[PDB]
RNA sequence: GCUUGACUGCGAGCGUGACGGCGCGAGCAGGUGCGAAAGCAGGUCAUAGUGAUCCGGUGGUUCUGAAUGGAAGGGCCAUC
RNA sequence: UGAGCCUUGAUGUGUAGGAUAGGUGGGAGGCUUUGAAGUGUGGACGCCAGUCUGCAUGGAGCCGACCUUGAAAUACCACCCUUUAAUGUUUGAUGUUCUAACGUUGACCCGUAAUCCGGGUUGCGGACAGUGUCUGGUGGGUAGUUUGACUGGGGCGGUCU
RNA sequence: GUUUAUUAAAAACACAGCACUGUGCAAACACGAAAGUGGACGUAUACGGUGUGACGCCUGCCCGGUGCCGGAAGGUUAAUU
RNA sequence: UUUUGUAUAAUGGGUCAGCGACUUAUAUUCUGUAGCAAGGUUAACCGAAUAGGGGAGCCGAAGGGAAACCGAGUCUUAACUGGGCGUUAAGUUGCAGGGUAUAGACCCGAAACCCGGUGAUCUAGCCAUGGGCAGGUUGAAGGUUGGGUAACACUAACUGGAGGACCGAACCGACUAAUGUUGAAAAAUUAGCGGAUGACUUGUGGCUGGGGGUGAAAGGCCAAUCAAACCGGGAGAUAGCU
RNA sequence: AGGGUGACAGCCCCGUACACAAAAAUGCACAUGCUGUGAGCUCGAUGAGUAGGGCGGGACACGUGGUAUCCUGUCUGAAUA
RNA sequence: UAAGGUGAUAUGAACCGUUAUAACCGGCGAUUUCCGAAUGGGGAAACCCAGUGUGUUUCGACACACUAUCAUUAACUGAAUCCAUAGGUUAAUGAGGCGAACCGGGGGAACUGAAACAUCUAAGUACCCCGAGGAAAAGAAAUCAACCGAGAUUCCCCCAG
């Protein structure tokens, strides 16, 4: 019985390693004690959907995380009016409440 | 009765044939076993009287589909 | 002494049996042996020494070969 | 305790010799600071010559065309015949342990104002037991049948071509 | 005591007693395709089967044959492969 | 009727009347008869329904050979002087009949085998619940008292009331004889006989079902039936016999 | 046709041939009304513990035979125009 | 439809009717005890005993109706045990039993024949059982054929003893 392991079984595999297990081992232990589920070539894509979909929603964010750091060195100059007077003391007005 | 709930295998009749070809009526009974099947879709064990072949049918088809066939066929499990 | 006629295919005509069958058989073809030759030899002086069929086994035979080519199986001859 | 197997590591004295030459292609140097050579030494092989390999110290050295030879280097490579080492893994056997199938004619709980049953919880057995299919044995327990003819009656005896 | 109702009442059957054997309980055993039931709501001082047949004195030799028990070395030996 | 043979004292029949046994179907062959004739004939079916259609087919006109194959020839054999079967002989379809085949197959007739049911109102055993045993005898253990014992033991008397105990009616049975034997009765009667508080007997109800039951065991009993009940069915079993 | 009628009836009677009949219920047919089911065209898809196999049996006229084919109790087990 | 009728053994009595509610015939209704699937529970069939709810110008009691089982469905309820499930109550729908043969399916003899008998036969017959229908079943090629082609199934005649 070809099963996909939902967890680490000691002498078999690791969170997905399709192995050929005796049917009694799977029928009576690995499936009811949820260490595995049979390899129907739908569960090789349905709970290896955790291998497929949860991996497939990472390649476009890997590409979308490149167009976010593209608008970085664009503006780089702001009208800053709080002068560093006699050696730089903060008293002015630049950030986080209200300009009208 | 000695009937598999999955496949419907029943006792069937035949002959014992000796070397002299004496025919005496016999029976061929199914390899029936009461077995507790885990239903992950119900968080529950279901007990079926099932042939060893029916167990292979359950492994190949899945218990969720086999129980659907039963409740279509009546067969209060 | 020399030899394989204890030959192969046949067989006029007979004898004997309810039948199955069993027996005797000149002569014909082919090919042998012995004899100088005439000739003789198809087992043994004769009469007992035996067992139907079925089922199969062996060998031979392109006779048959379930679409066709083969094969299997069957048949035929020999034999167990 | 038995065999398989990708892959790599290791098994190879006609004599010519510096001596443990299966072979063809690929070639002019590979290996050595993720560690050399000269020594001691663990367990094996052994034609008793020395090879393979583990480990420790060691810190800049082992190995070629060679002189010879039908074949010239484990100098790096590649494929592969003879040879035996090793696991992942493959299926074999006995025993031990485990539990999760299975069993429970143990206990408690519920259905339930029920010594049935079922479910639950738990314990105890536990891959046995038991059951199906196949299979050898045994099997007048049961069943179906056979158990001859002649014959101064039949049987005994004798006979049967 | 029991028995051949309807030709046999007996020396036959049974009997208490005796012995052998099986049986550790979901007992053996029996009725049952089975479930289960009896055994027994009993547990080896119990139950089943067998034979003998109060009591008394006793019960001798034979394990080759057949059976049963135990052994498991080897020989042969099924399905399977 | 059966037999070598029967007046036979061998079978059968009391008599009369009525009923009672070689059939039917389909195939096959022979005979007769009719039709057509090297041809004969259709079956189902259609239908204009005993017509007509329908020639699917069947038999026949050629055989030989295991067969391929050949063909008035063929097979055998390497091949026949030859030998075997064939060639020189009209069949076919109806109708009627004689036989054969398959069917119950001329009629009657078994014991029996199998299937499915009905039966424990008889009987056998068990289960539950109730009842019955006149009357008379015997006198176990134990108890009490007295004796006796260091104490137990032991002992005498009185008591006590055991027992598959004794005698004997009911009750249950059935040893003998006679009667009866087409009975009064398909097992009784009469005179005697055994048990009669038990392993007794009896009432009512209940359970066990046929290769099964039950059986203190006789193959006994399971509804006057028992070495496999009864009823119905397979079934007209089969019957080389009468 | 047939049946009766005091013996045998075409013409005595009931009938028969023939021709007529339905308030109501109901059937088999045609048309139609309502509520159901979806025709026609396009690309696709094409029945797995199954076929097949081993063991045992059964069914096919076919008795395991050299025995195809079907069914399957048991153990297995493909391919996918 | 009618001048005659009140079924028969079977008269008589007492009546009905005669031009259209006499009787007779037919359609549609209505009544339709008790038993019996029997269905409220039980039961030695035609009997016994209830429960609930409605109503009843005497409050002694009456009348009617409903109340089986299983299945399916739904709603409400509701364990061990959190959800949950099992379970339970109600309601709705349907089934239940009978019946000659034919039909399909599940099981399945023996006598007999073989001049015995076991393979074989009888025969998938008889019989038991389930289920259905007016017919059932079968049925639209994973069929035959033989290189030509046919074109689901069923039945009849041949093929052919
Ligand atoms: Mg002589
Ligand atoms: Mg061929
Ligand atoms: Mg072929
Ligand atoms: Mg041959
Ligand atoms: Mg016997
Ligand atoms: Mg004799
Ligand atoms: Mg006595
Ligand atoms: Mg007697
Ligand atoms: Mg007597
Ligand atoms: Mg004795
Ligand atoms: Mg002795
Ligand atoms: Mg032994
Ligand atoms: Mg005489
Ligand atoms: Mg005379
Ligand atoms: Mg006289
Ligand atoms: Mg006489
Ligand atoms: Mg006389
Ligand atoms: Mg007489
Ligand atoms: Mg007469
Ligand atoms: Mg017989
Ligand atoms: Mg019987
Ligand atoms: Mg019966
Ligand atoms: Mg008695
Ligand atoms: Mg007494
Ligand atoms: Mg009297
Ligand atoms: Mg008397
Ligand atoms: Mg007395
Ligand atoms: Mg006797
Ligand atoms: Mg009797
Ligand atoms: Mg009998
Ligand atoms: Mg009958
Ligand atoms: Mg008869
Ligand atoms: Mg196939
Ligand atoms: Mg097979
Ligand atoms: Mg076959
Ligand atoms: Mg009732
Ligand atoms: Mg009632
Ligand atoms: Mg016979
Ligand atoms: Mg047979
Ligand atoms: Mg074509």
């Amino acid at each position: 019985m070809q099963v996909i392991l939902l967890d680490k079984v000691a002498n078999l595999g690791s969170l997905g390693d399709q192995v050929n297990v005796k049917a009694g081992y799977a029928r009576n232990f690995l499936v009811p004690q949820g260490k595995a589920v049979p390899a129907t070539k739908k569960n090789i894509e349905f709970f290896e959907a955790r291998r497929a979909e949860l991996e497939a929603k990472l390649a476009e964010v890997l590409a979308a995380a490149n167009a976010r750091a593209e608008k970085i060195n664009a503006l780089e100059t702001v009208t800053i009016a709080s002068k560093a007077g006699d050696e730089g003391k903060l008293f002015g007005s630049i950030g986080t409440r209200d300009i009208a | 009765s000695r009937v598999c709930q999955v496949t419907g295998k029943r006792p069937v009749t035949g002959n014992n044939r000796s070397h002299a070809l004496n025919a005496t009526k016999r029976r061929f009974l199914p390899n029936l076993h009461s077995h507790r099947f885990w239903v992950e879709s119900e968080k529950r064990f279901v007990t079926l009287r099932v042939s060893a072949k029916g167990m292979r049918v359950i492994d190949k088809k899945g218990i969720d589909t086999v129980l659907a066939e039963l409740r279509a066929r009546g067969e209060k499990y």
